DNA sequence: GCATGCGTTCTAATTAGAACGCATG
DNA sequence: GCATGCGTTCTAATTAGAACGCATG
């Protein structure tokens, strides 16, 4: 009746963000096997985790037998890429092509680790995507996953928009959203010394810097000395919940880490998602 | 994905779900099927958007999955790889569960509609490489056990371009040793 | 009787280096004055020391009065742009001209500063410079801050290469150097994980990139993943005893980052140079 | 400082340090130095960069400071800028200190050798802008100095500027060294 | 009504990477 | 010792920033 470290599949791992929200929840991961293709993605997980991800590059390459033996795995989560299937971009490619396909990637490789019948262990999956798709692959992927999603807007956790859609079988994924003392809920929480927030919460950042200055205006979003300013590396860090510093690495700078920042999870969205696993894994 | 030979006289009316294509008329020349009783032992659907498993299980057992894509000089309707995904997702539903083995065969055939990343996203999710049958040729993925030119040759040959039963019927035949035989 | 807490006038301040290094000897500073003219170096500064430093712009712009009523002074330190006293530029304008030049202005205040003769109050200053000078500078700087130079390597406490001058009347600066328990004195101590240092010791870095790969073959100081790189900015701030991320400030990217980092002053050298005077001052 | 006036006489004979240039034979000739000292109240030194505070100390004390660029041409060797740091240098040595405060005055000239940034510069570090003396009269010659100098002595640079292109001048500082007849013997 | 956004694509800026250099030590 | 270096200049790219876009609601 003990518990055990859980063991963990995460395919478009990014930043590493599942690994880094099991460890502040005090989770003890046992193993944790990241597919990532992007190298400055991989230097982050790799640096900041101090090597405990098992990184192993294009989901498209992994077998049957490395599900196998890998596995068996306790928690299989994803957040495959959304450039084909949102609205923000004019060529979507929808669902089947382009990169909208490597969903039944996920799908795939899911069912692959999925216990067989019989088995009644503890097995935990989560596929999250953007809201801003057309309602006939919103519906297909809840098709195929058999399910259908949460939306949850990180607005009410942290100092930005940014709603999304999550399938999965976590305890309590439709529970209501409650902050916690330590989310820094107003953009001004977020800023560095001597810089004025202009916004309580700012509009949903994508990789792209034109998402940084608000609204119909294009208006910076910060005051420092005077000047208007863009927000800063660390200060998206801390809009987004990761640790200040998380993406300092590489040698990236403004545009490499917005990027990397922009496409990942939020983190105390993930929080609230993953914090009924405590009561099923071991615990620091 | 092997079965043991059946004695003759246990052998049953195979029971078989087909997609997209229909193969009725088809399989019955083979004697797989009774001409006779409108409710046959094939179900025919082509719009499996919104099918649940439910629907997949209460449609009875089957036996056979088969599934193909449009014929060539076609409207492409739908991505030609939603054919791939949507006839990998209704088959994980046709399955036997793991406490009950019984001969279970599946098929899927392309009209040379698909390009070839869309071959190789077919072919680790059938787990297993085509098989070309061949001026005009289709290739089959499928566990049934009775599965030379160029691709140069296809793939010139597919521009310049009606399903071709003809030519799918033959790898069926191997399925006889395992369910009824109707003369 | 008691002391009180240093109060320091300091020139061509750059990224603060003076005060952390006072902050990190637990001196306490009771004013720092900065005179600094590039914005980013000034934005270190502000945040990383939340507003303690009184920042006044163009040193050619304070005035004698300016001097009397920001003080009294403690302390009075510099390091003059090296841009026109080097010997690795060939275009060198020398001490008189380009910005050479600048260095009066710190003999200039520095005078402005010292007690009247009356006052035997306790008065510490230190200039520094590069060494890479002519001998006919190096003559004329001490004609006028009347006094000779001690030189100090920071390859003693440091994992780089650093010979600079110092001049001053601070006690004991002609004393031995000796690395202290935390000193990171090999460049494997200073990078991050999975990656392996070449060298032990690297030589100069200056503002460009190309300080950084190493002698004649030009080589990348560093392997990860079994290809070379070159130094990430955390290492470079590991390497010059600057707390890392120090300059992980105002959207700066690698190349800002090393312009900051390749002018300054190795905290360890400083702080061997500060030390003899927490015995004058107050301490936390 | 403003310095009061001598009685006539306590007046001594002043006591000058005189830099790159020599104002030996002028002085004399107003009287504040006089022919008969082999050992002249005026000292003057050229290549100071090698002088220290203890040679000035020794060499003095001095009542009277003066420095002067090159005058327009003469292939100065060494940058404009550099008279002016110099002087400023050993001025500070020849001060007296605070506690022993006599007259004491200073005077730097320029021959229209220094740059607007120089000039910038040589203002901040004398703590005063200069005067511009201009020399013209009947036959309308041209030719100029500035100077800088606490003495209680004390145009369109267009012209200036465009005058300096197509090349010492000590009848334009002389009067203004009269002034310290109210404190030092007169002939 | 009509505001938004885990983006691709142009061009115009910054920026990055090597040559270039000789006194000083 | 004969290599080194608190850099400026050129060019080759890297990258930055602004229009462009329409379905999801
Ligand atoms: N073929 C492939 N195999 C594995 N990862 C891929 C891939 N193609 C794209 N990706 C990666 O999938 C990721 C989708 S963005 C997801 C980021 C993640 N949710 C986070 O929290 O940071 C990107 O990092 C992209 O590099
Ligand atoms: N006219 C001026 N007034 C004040 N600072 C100036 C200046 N001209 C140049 N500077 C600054 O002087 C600095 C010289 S480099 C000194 C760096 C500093 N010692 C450190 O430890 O980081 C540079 O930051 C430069 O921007």
């Amino acid at each position: 009746m003990r518990r055990r470290p859980i063991r963990v599949l995460s395919l478009f791992d990014g930043i590493a963000t599942g690994y880094l929200v099991l460890k502040e929840l005090g989770i003890k991961v046992g193993k944790y096997v990241a597919s990532e293709v992007c190298e400055e993605s991989i230097a982050v997980g790799t640096v900041k985790h101090e090597g405990n991800i098992k990184y192993v590059n294009d989901v498209r390459n992994i077998t049957k037998k490395n599900i196998e033996e890998w596995g068996p795995f306790d928690l299989v989560i994803g957040g495959s890429p959304c450039n084909d299937l949102s609205n923000v971009n004019p060529a979507r490619k929808g669902l089947y092509e382009g990169t909208g396909r490597l969903f039944f990637e996920f799908y795939h490789l899911l069912n692959y680790s999925r216990p067989k019948e019989g088995d009644d262990r503890p097995f935990f999956w989560m596929f999250e995507n953007v809201v801003a798709m057309k309602v006939g692959d919103k519906r297909d992927i809840s098709r195929f996953l058999e399910c259908n999603p949460v939306m949850i807007d990180a607005i009410k956790v942290s100092a930005a928009h940014r709603a999304r859609y999550f399938w999965g079988n976590l305890p309590g994924m439709n529970r209501p959203v409650i902050a916690s003392k330590n989310d820094k809920l107003e953009l001004q929480d977020c800023l560095e010394y001597n810089r004025i927030a202009k916004l309580k919460k700012v509009q949903t950042i994508t990789t792209k810097s034109n998402s940084i200055k608000q609204g119909k205006n294009q208006l910076f979003p910060v005051v420092m000395n005077g000047k208007e300013d863009v927000l800063w590396c660390t200060e998206l860090e801390r809009i987004f919940g990761f640790p200040v510093h998380y993406t300092d690495v590489s040698n990236m700078g403004r545009g490499a880490r917005q990027k990397l920042l922009g496409r990942s999870w939020s983190v105390p969205v993930i929080r609230h998602l993953f914090a009924p696993l405590k009561d099923y894994f071991a615990c620091e | 994905h092997m079965f043991e030979t059946v004695p003759v006289w246990r052998r049953q009316p195979v029971r078989v779900l087909s997609l997209f294509e229909d193969i009725k008329k088809e399989l019955t020349s083979l004697g797989f099927l009774e001409s006779g009783s409108d409710p046959g032992q094939l179900k025919h659907v082509v719009d499996v958007t919104d099918t649940v498993r439910k629907d997949v299980e209460e449609w009875g057992p089957f036996d056979l999955v088969y599934g193909a894509t449009p014929p060539l000089g076609h409207t492409c309707d739908r991505p030609p790889s939603w054919y791939l995904f949507q006839f990998h997702r209704l088959l994980q539903y046709a399955r036997p569960k793991p406490g009950s083995p019984r001969p279970f065969f599946w098929m899927f055939v392309d009209n040379l509609v698909l390009n070839k990343e869309d071959l190789d996203v077919a072919s680790r999710f059938l787990e297993m490489e085509p098989v070309t049958i061949p001026q005009n040729a289709v290739r089959v993925w499928s566990n049934i056990p009775a599965i030379l030119v160029s691709e140069e040759e296809l793939s010139l040959l597919a521009q310049n371009k009606k399903w071709p039963t003809k030519l799918v019927k033959n790898c069926f035949l191997p399925l006889r040793e395992y369910f009824k035989y109707f003369s």
